[PDB]
């Protein structure tokens, strides 16, 4: 190619080296395109049931409820809110 | 799942040579405080749906909820069963 | 552009941790279906 | 020239010899040196604060010394903040009001409680 | 079987990951393909995803597995794509498709593209965690992981020394940074026990001043580092020494972005802050005014433009102590949009001079020769000028007008250095456009024959970025900077809201100005570098030191070196020799090493003459019984004065 | 059968197979993965749902003294385990085989000899985690400095002598003075047992003075500032299982003491003297973080990053707080996986291939050593705190407890997410980074019995980053038992 | 491997014909570093006795039953065998290999396979699976944590308290035990305080 200079052909890394493109590219592109195509899928598909909108899971009378009790915790304890004491 | 339930020992009760009650007691003041920290949960749980769910609404809609998160947080937490196990208040 | 002698996808490593990874996935799931059909998992 | 650290440092030599350091990224680059990069023939004496005075240690610059340096920066900051206080006395009014809001400032929607308002309680109206 | 969230997250790490396994077996050139085309992908889902929340606006969530439930602490790997996350996204997403279809061909003849591919992938894949996170500690992951990827990528040339020391400094300011940041992470949980905006949001209004003046004065110094104000912009240009799409997507566009995008989300506590406020805003104005200063005078040209983002940096976070999120929010958008393509620009002109220079000094008149870079390059200047109709215009002037539009009246002197910062942004866009394209030529001829375009894969990025910067902000004024607009809704005090005024109580004075002025002067510029050039040139020695002023970011390089950085390092030779190899060997192995030789020394040398053992060992009988004698005497009637005989005694046996 | 018939048949095994081939590495690696299994195996039949003490068995008993004793009075030496000693214990059997492993092929005299001691300092070390009294873990705590001192002197490095005296006088010096704190307990009390010891209330004036017996002690193992100076130097000139053993386990057997002997008890001294403990901690941070800016061996600085990381694991231990437990325990974890690593790099691969440790030398392994290259960037950014990694998930959780108990120093020490970056990327920069370095010639890329070795060490970090959670199963109990709070 | 393939005479042969060779760090230098200084046939016979050295040339049930002195002639003329196979697997940069049919080894430079370490059949087979069993083992005692317990506790003291939330519907139990909860405590921390109450 274009600018190349020699290089150590023992040197081993997990990535190319210098200037990769082994003479079987397409056939490992093939396999590593299966597999990601496979481990996305295995994702979306396993995540959906983990999914949920922000709002419309919980109705609001459930939200009055529970401020109700709030309420009622906080009197029992006989609290008062913030700012108040003066 | 034979979810069990101990039964539950206090060191007021007990003398400090049978150590068999002292485990007992011991482990029943640390599940009983892990037991307040549920609760505690629950109403975190609670007030992020209000305020999700609410929006600019929220001061009003999830305010005693904050203020009982609030007042829980300082006193709903783990403190140990040794400083009571080694004092007590009346004296 | 140049061509570097051929390399082999499947050498050891990639066999290794994908099947123990992958492996260890089906050990989940197929766990979880256990709970499913009963009150315990298979390790428990 | 040996700096304060560099002849504090004269009572512990013993026989090592006390070099007079010279930071590497002054050297001359286009000299031919055993390690080019590091500027640093084979057998070359190192000092005892070689560390500082190595291409890997914290760069110099050449052209201001640090007194005056100082003296720039110090004085553009102050500068530029003493204008940004003089001139909040040459400022306009302002042509109108802030918004004012109608239920007594929001005080509920804030999270008031009837008691409070001083902390939660927006503009009157 | 579809999740666009879930895809967002999973993409990229495909793209990262694969590589980095796979690279040897799979060739430089597939890995351009694929991880190009898998961000390509993600782009697609994220504008859709943008639409249907246009539509709706109900955020999706991703509730995952707990890191840890401890005791009052609760943090799971949360996820979510809310309005500020799906425009954070925006920038994002795009400006790396892009990058990784432009550093295709500008790293064609290097040798290790795969680790480069690489690592973009990998910046993308957690700036998306940082702004999909529902609890800050995701947060912090993408904070730490990015510039974990930026020393990686500023170091992408190993052997060249000044980048890997440029990637030291840039991650050395990113923990001093991220310091604070735990120190507010440890605040925020000891305060609220939880660490997610949920409940951080829905509490905030309720909790002492000073407990958010701390928390958010340490994740403002947090931002500070990485967005790069005045104190620690050290970093930001320095970490030029890597390629040039490096500094496309990171320094541009997206690292920076990061501590506007956690002030942003931290702005519902911000509002309860007003101290921190009025910190950021003056922060923001000295930086935005310092840039400008030092890049007016400067020669390289990654440098000018790397201190233009710091600039536009500054002037969000003005918008932000101002309390005009929206507005921020939109230039950050815009500024991504025509900073990047910038970048490019300057990436297809290095390319097509010979050797490859950084100096607009040597670079002339390639107008005729480059046309295509050049009408690129002007877009993103005028963008950044505010000309009438580009995205510029919408996300900049709006808030020099806030700047008078505020309630507050202290505020008003920030209008004029924003101001100043405008002209000051005119000045410098033109001077490089002159110097590059219009000016007179200044290297040899073979640089003129043989420049030329570069090839597709860098001209169509910067294609549809240039329609990006031409028609977004039209597009999307109606979503950020609208009336009652709803879509960002952050929970604005409404004692601070002066959008309203803004608009309506600016006149025309405080309206034209700022127009006038960037073409006024950037014409005037022009006109003066071509026909009376003297002007730039005088050779006074009290004008070219204020040039060395600004040339070397107003001596601060040095100042920090000297003053921190080395009064560090001699600091710690000072412990490392005098305490931990002096004084503390004093006490112990070498003292009492010496202590025991003399002391050994003088006892065994007491028993003197061997020349008669006899009469020596019975003189020691006698002195013995009498000393015991004696001192039993002086001890009976009073023991608190034997005691010094005693001592005085070991001195005489061991001295 | 008879007990004595299976340990029979495994020592004439043993016999055989010294006799044959003349080595024993072989059967050591087997019993070592064997002492893994069978720990595991016991935390299968470990209950989690109880506080009390599990597998107890006595030794050295009146009526039994070489078996085990049922009696009803019991005078001798008492075992079992805990939550706590169990999660130690995980980290002792996994690391032992790679501590033999990342010797076998560089001992090439005595080597037997060499083995021998390794696998007695950490079956020790292992024992050391079982005690259930006072005595019983003084006398396994001390049991290994004659180990260390013959291993030291023999196989070491050049200065191997000064730090084999060194390794002794000082561990020895703390060691007596716990001595006589354990004595003064032991003629109080009259009874040395970790199960109802903190049933009696000491005197206050009493726990002041028992306290400092056991703090000058753990100030000189853990170690702390200003006692921190035997440590450099006896990890420059180890051995490789020494240095890995040491930064691995006997730093956690320190913090163990803590939880152990001086919390249950001591609990009022712990309370009035624990700001003192904090200037000691931070002193320990700062001072030594940035004397190792200055340095110039490599071993000697990842040295001294242990001794910073101990630093803050006791401001967390040391905050009367669950997350200061759970944080200083998964700091102790997760350190005892990382710091073997890095000094399996800096003492079995480029010590192995070029016999020196100066930086000045170093430079440029990237472009002949690549993978060495990225296992020196990985460990580095898990040393120093990156998220996803248990060295910060136990930074973390150990600063909130220390901001907690005084805000002000627990803030203040937040500044060691620097330092630690400082002092670790000013040298994985000068590694990495640069032209090859001239005085060196090429040697092969890590092997692939390092690349095993390194590669569990940073899954097993890696995992308790991802999910620490898993190791609460152990220690619920273990963040509650010691808070005194009333 | 194999069990009783011990053979005496052969191992009393090759003492002496070990030693009439040169000593093994010396063999293939020749004093000088050179591997064609070694002769031709010198050469084969070093790497055919080299081939021996991975061997099957004693069992188990030949170890644990015969005597010392013949283990002791195996281990001392053994040790050698390591020496020369190593040296010159260095030296040469081959490894003897005797295909099917012939007869006769030499040194080869086929070195992708066919080698293995002593220490990989103990650790990768005995170590690495105990470690992967240790994790399924926390991952799934995990399950066991008090949080679950507790918040399992709690919602039955509710129901005790409250039995009248079970015939309500099934999927609203959870947000009644909820309101339930944050009404009241169900903790009986103050009943295990009973000298604190005065
Ligand atoms: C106290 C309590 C303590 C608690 C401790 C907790 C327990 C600890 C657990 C320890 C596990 C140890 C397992 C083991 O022994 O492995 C040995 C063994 C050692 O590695 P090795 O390959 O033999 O080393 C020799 C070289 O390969 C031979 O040399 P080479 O020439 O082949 O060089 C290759 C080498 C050279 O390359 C390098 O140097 C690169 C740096 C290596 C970094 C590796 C760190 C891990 C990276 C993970 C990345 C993921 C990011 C997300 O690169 C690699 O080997 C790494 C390959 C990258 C992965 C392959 C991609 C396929 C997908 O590894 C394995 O056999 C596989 C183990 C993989 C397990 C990972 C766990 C994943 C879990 C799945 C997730 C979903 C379910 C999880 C829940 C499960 C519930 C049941
Ligand atoms: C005196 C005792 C101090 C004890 C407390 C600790 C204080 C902070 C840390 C300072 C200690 C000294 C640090 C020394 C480390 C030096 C390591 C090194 O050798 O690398 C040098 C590197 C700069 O590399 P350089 O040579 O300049 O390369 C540029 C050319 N391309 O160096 C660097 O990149 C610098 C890394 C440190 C960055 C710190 C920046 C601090 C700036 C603060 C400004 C004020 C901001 C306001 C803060 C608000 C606080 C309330
Ligand atoms: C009722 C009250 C009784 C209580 C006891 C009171 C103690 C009184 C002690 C006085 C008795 C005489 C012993 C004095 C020590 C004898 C040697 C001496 O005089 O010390 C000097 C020594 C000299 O060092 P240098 O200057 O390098 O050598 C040239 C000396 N012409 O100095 C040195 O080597 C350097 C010293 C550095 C500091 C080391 C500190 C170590 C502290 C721990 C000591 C533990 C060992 C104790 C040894 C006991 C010996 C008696
Ligand atoms: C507590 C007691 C401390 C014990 C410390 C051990 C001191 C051993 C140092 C001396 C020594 O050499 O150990 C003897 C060892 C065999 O030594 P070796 O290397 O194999 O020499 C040839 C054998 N005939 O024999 C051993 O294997 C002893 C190992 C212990
Ligand atoms: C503090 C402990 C300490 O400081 O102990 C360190 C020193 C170690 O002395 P050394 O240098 O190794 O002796 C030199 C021996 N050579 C030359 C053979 C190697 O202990 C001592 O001198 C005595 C301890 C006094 C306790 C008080
Ligand atoms: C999050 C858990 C870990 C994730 C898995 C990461 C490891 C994958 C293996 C990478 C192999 C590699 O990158 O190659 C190693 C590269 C080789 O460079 P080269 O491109 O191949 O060209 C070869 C040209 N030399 C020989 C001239 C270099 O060495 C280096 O230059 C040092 C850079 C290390 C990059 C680290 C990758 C990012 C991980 C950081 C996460 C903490």
């Amino acid at each position: 190619g274009g600018g190349r200079y020699p290089f150590p052909k023992d040197v081993i890394s997990m990535t190319g080296g210098w200037w990769a493109n082994p003479s079987n590219w397409k056939l490992n592109g093939l396999f590593a395109t299966g597999i990601a195509v496979g481990l996305a899928l295995w994702v979306s598909t396993a995540t959906l049931p983990y999914t949920r909108r922000r709002e419309g899971i919980t109705s609001e009378s459930d939200i009055s409820k529970w401020n109700a009790a709030a309420g009622v915790w906080r009197e029992r304890h006989g609290k008062i809110s913030t700012g108040e004491a003066a | 799942s034979e979810h069990q339930r101990p039964e539950l020992v206090s060191f007021d009760d007990i003398n400090y040579n049978d150590h068999k009650k002292v485990r007992e007691a011991q482990e029943s003041y640390t599940r009983e405080q892990f037991i307040r920290l549920e609760a505690l949960k629950t109403v975190r749980k609670a007030l992020e749906k209000c305020y999700e769910e609410s929006g600019p609404n929220h001061f009003e809609d999830c305010k005693n909820l904050a203020e009982q998160y609030l007042d829980m947080l300082p006193t709903h937490r783990l403190q140990g069963y040794l400083g009571y196990q080694r004092n007590d208040p009346s004296k | 552009p140049e061509l570097t002698p051929a390399v082999p996808f499947f050498q050891p490593y990639v066999l290794k941790w994908a099947g123990v990874s992958l492996g260890l996935v089906a050990f989940y799931q197929f766990n979880s279906s256990y709970e499913a059909k009963n009150g315990h998992t298979w390790v428990e | 020239i040996r700096a304060s650290f560099d002849k504090a440092e004269e009572p512990m030599l013993g026989d090592y010899p006390d070099i007079d350091p010279f930071p590497a990224q002054l050297k001359n680059p286009y000299k031919k040196y055993d390690d080019q990069q590091d500027r640093r023939n084979l057998e070359e004496p190192l000092s005892v604060n070689d560390d500082l005075y190595d291409m890997w240690s914290p760069d110099r610059f050449t052209h201001f010394k640090n007194q005056d340096a100082l003296k720039y920066f110090i004085g553009f900051l102050t500068i530029f903040f003493g204008a940004s206080y003089v001139a909040t006395y040459f400022v306009p009014e302002k042509a109108a009001i802030p918004r004012e809001f109608p239920y007594e400032g929001l005080w509920k929607e804030s999270g008031g409680t009837e008691k409070s308002k001083a902390f939660f309680g927006q503009r009157s109206e | 079987m579809y999740n666009a969230i879930s895809l967002i997250i999973i993409l990229p790490c495909i793209s990262w990951l694969f590589p980095l396994f796979f690279g040897r077996q799979l060739g430089y050139v597939f890995v351009t393909r694929m991880t190009s085309t898998l961000i390509i992908i993600t782009t697609l889902i994220t504008y859709y995803y943008f639409y249907q929340l246009l539509g709706n606006n109900n955020p999706i969530n991703l509730e995952l597995f707990n890191y840890l439930n401890i005791d009052y602490l609760d943090i799971n790997y949360n996820f979510e794509i809310d309005a500020l996350t799906i425009t954070m996204l925006l920038a994002i997403t795009t400006i790396s498709s892009m990058v990784h279809i432009y550093s295709i061909g500008y790293m064609e003849t290097d040798p290790h593209q795969v680790r480069f591919f690489s690592l973009l992938s990998m910046f993308t894949f957690w700036m998306i965690i940082l702004v999909t996170g529902s609890n800050y500690f995701v947060l912090f992951v993408g904070w730490e992981f990015i510039g974990v990827t930026s020393y990686l990528l500023i170091s992408f040339w190993v052997t060249r020394l000044q980048a890997m020391k440029s990637a030291l400094s840039a991650v050395l300011m990113n923990r001093f940074g991220d310091a604070f940041f735990v120190l507010g992470l440890c605040v925020i949980a000891y305060v609220f026990g939880t660490l997610n905006y949920s409940t951080i949001f829905a509490t905030a209004y309720l909790i002492n001043t000073d407990l958010l003046v701390l928390i958010m004065l340490a994740l403002f110094i947090a931002a500070m580092a990485k967005s790069a104000q005045f104190g620690l912009h050290n970093w930001l240009t320095l970490a030029m020494e890597g390629p040039t799409p490096v500094s496309s997507l990171l320094h541009a566009a997206t690292l920076v972005t990061a501590g506007i995008y956690l002030l942003l989300r931290s702005a519902n506590i911000l509002e309860y802050t007003p101290t921190v406020l009025f910190i950021i805003l003056w922060i923001g104005a000295l930086t935005t005014l310092s840039a400008g200063l030092i890049a007016i005078c400067s020669n390289d040209l990654k440098r000018i433009i790397a201190l233009s983002t710091m600039s536009q940096l500054g002037m969000m976070t003005i918008a932000i102590g101002l309390s005009a999120y929206n507005l921020a929010l939109f230039h950050l958008l815009g500024h991504a949009f025509f900073k990047a393509l910038l970048f490019m620009s300057a990436g297809s002109i290095i390319h097509s001079i010979l050797n490859e220079s950084q100096d607009i000094r040597t670079y002339g008149g390639l107008l005729s020769y480059l046309p295509y870079t050049y009408i690129c390059i002007t877009i993103a200047s005028l963008s950044l000028m505010a000309m009438p109709g580009l995205t510029g215009y919408y996300t900049k002037d709006i808030i020099i007008e806030s700047t008078y539009g505020s309630y507050s009246i202290s505020n008003y002197v920030v209008y004029w250095i924003a101001y100043l910062s405008a002209v000051l942004t005119c000045v410098y866009s033109m001077k490089i456009l002159y110097l590059t394209f219009y000016s007179n030529p200044n290297n040899n001829t073979i640089t003129y024959y043989n420049a030329h375009e570069s090839n597709i894969y860098i001209t169509l990025p910067m294609f549809i970025l240039a329609i990006f910067a031409m028609f977004a902000g039209w597009i999307l004024k109606d979503i950020y900077l609208g009336v009652g607009t709803d879509f960002v809704g952050t929970h604005i005090l409404p004692n601070n809201f002066s959008y309203f005024d803004t608009e309506f109580s600016i006149t025309q004075f405080y309206k034209l100005l700022p127009l006038i002025s960037a073409i006024l002067v950037s014409i005037l510029i022009v006109v003066l570098n071509e026909f009376f050039a003297i002007v730039f040139n005088l050779n006074n020695k009290y004008i070219n030191t204020v040039y060395s002023i600004f040339n070397q970011k107003l001596v601060s390089d040095q100042i920090l070196n000297h003053f921190i950085i080395f009064k560090g390092l001699v600091t710690s030779g000072n412990i490392a020799h005098h305490v931990d190899k002096g004084s503390l060997y004093r006490l112990g192995p070498v003292g009492i090493n010496r202590l025991l030789n003399k002391a050994s020394y003088n006892v065994i040398n007491l028993s003197s003459n061997t020349r008669s053992s006899l009469s020596m060992n019975s003189m020691l009988i006698l002195i013995t019984i009498v000393s015991l004698l004696l001192l039993v005497l002086v001890m009976n009637v009073n023991f608190i004065i034997v005691i010094p005989v005693l001592i005085s005694i070991l001195y005489i046996l061991f001295s | 059968m008879f007990l004595t018939s299976i340990l029979l048949s495994s020592l004439y095994l043993f016999n055989r197979i010294l006799a044959w081939q003349g080595n024993v590495k072989h059967f050591y690696l087997f019993a070592s993965n064997l002492l893994l299994l069978f720990i595991v195996v016991l935390y299968i039949n470990f209950n989690t749902f109880s506080n009390s003490f599990q597998f107890n068995f006595e030794l050295f008993n009146s009526l039994n003294p070489f078996g085990l004793s049922n009696s009803d009075i019991s005078n001798g030496l008492l075992f079992g385990i805990d939550g706590l000693s169990l999660t130690f214990i995980l980290l002792t059997v996994l690391l032992i085989p790679l501590t033999l492993l990342g010797n076998w092929y560089n001992i090439n005299f005595n080597s037997n000899l060499y083995y021998t001691l390794v696998l007695a300092i950490g079956l020790v070390i292992l024992l050391n985690f079982w005690a259930l009294d006072y005595i019983s873990f003084y006398i396994l705590f001390e049991a290994t400095l004659p180990l260390l001192f013959i291993l030291i002197h023999i196989y070491g490095s050049s200065d191997s002598e000064r730090a084999s005296f060194y390794v002794l006088m000082f561990t020895l010096s703390g060691s007596l003075f716990m001595l006589l704190s354990i004595v003064v307990i032991s003629i109080v009390l009259n009874t040395t047992n970790f199960i109802n010891h903190n049933l009696f209330v000491l005197s206050l004036d009493l726990q002041t003075i028992i306290w400092l017996g056991l703090f000058i002690a753990i100030m000189v193992k853990t170690p702390l500032f200003p006692i921190h100076v035997w440590l450099p130097v006896v990890h420059s000139e180890s051995p490789l299982a020494g240095s890995m053993i040491l930064a691995g386990l006997i730093l956690k057997l320190a913090l163990y003491a803590i939880l152990r002997l001086l919390l249950p008890l001591l609990c009022e001294a712990q309370i009035l003297y624990t700001p003192m403990i904090y200037i000691i901690s931070l002193l320990t941070i700062i001072l030594t973080s940035l004397a190792t800016l200055r340095q110039i061996d490599l071993k000697v600085i990842i040295a001294y990053s242990s001794i910073s990381h101990m630093g803050i694991a006791i401001l967390g231990v040391c905050s009367n707080t669950s997350l200061g437990i759970y944080g200083s325990i998964v700091l102790g974890v997760a350190h005892g996986f990382v710091s073997p690593a890095l000094f399996l790099i800096v003492g079995g691969i480029l010590y192995d291939r070029y016999h020196i440790r100066i930086v000045n030398y170093y430079k440029g392994l990237t472009t002949y050593m690549p993978q060495l290259a990225t296992y020196i960037i990985i460990l580095s950014f898990a040393n120093i705190g990156t998220p996803l990694t248990g060295n910060f998930t136990g930074e973390f959780l150990s600063l909130q407890g220390g901001f907690i108990r005084n805000p002000i120093i627990g803030g203040i020490s937040c500044i060691s997410v620097l330092l630690a970056a400082i002092y670790q990327l000013k040298l994985t920069n000068k590694l990495t980074g640069g032209i090859s370095s001239i005085y060196m010639h090429r040697t092969n890329d890590v092997t692939i019995r390092e690349k095993f070795i390194m590669n569990i060490l940073i899954i097993s970090t890696l995992i308790i980053g991802i999910c620490p959670q898993i190791m609460y199963n152990l220690l619920y109990w273990t963040v509650n038992n010691y808070i005194y709070i009333i | 491997f194999a069990l009783r393939a011990y053979n005496e005479e052969k191992e009393l042969a090759l003492k002496q014909r070990l030693s009439q060779l040169p000593p093994p760090g010396k063999a293939f230098v020749t004093a000088e570093g050179e591997p064609r200084p070694a002769k031709e046939a010198e050469l084969a016979e070093l790497a055919e006795i080299a081939a021996l050295y991975k061997t099957d040339r004693v069992g188990i049930l030949d170890i644990l039953l015969l005597g010392n002195k013949h283990a002791r002639l195996y281990r001392d003329n053994t040790a050698l065998l390591k020496d020369y196979y190593y040296n010159g697997r260095r030296i040469l940069d081959k490894i003897p290999v005797k295909d099917k049919q012939t007869g006769k080894v030499t040194w080869e430079i086929k070195r992708e396979g066919a080698e293995k370490e002593d220490w990989v059949n103990q650790m990768y087979f005995l170590y690495a699976p105990s470690l992967i069993l240790l994790l399924i083992v926390m991952v799934y005692k995990s399950r066991e944590d008090i949080t679950f317990w507790a918040k399992k506790e709690l919602d039955q003291r509710v129901l005790d308290k409250h039995p009248e939330i079970n015939d309500a519907p099934e999927n609203e139990r959870d947000a009644l035990i909820v309101e339930r909860i944050i009404a009241g405590d169900y903790d009986k921390l103050a009943s295990l305080q009973k000298k604190a109450t005065p």
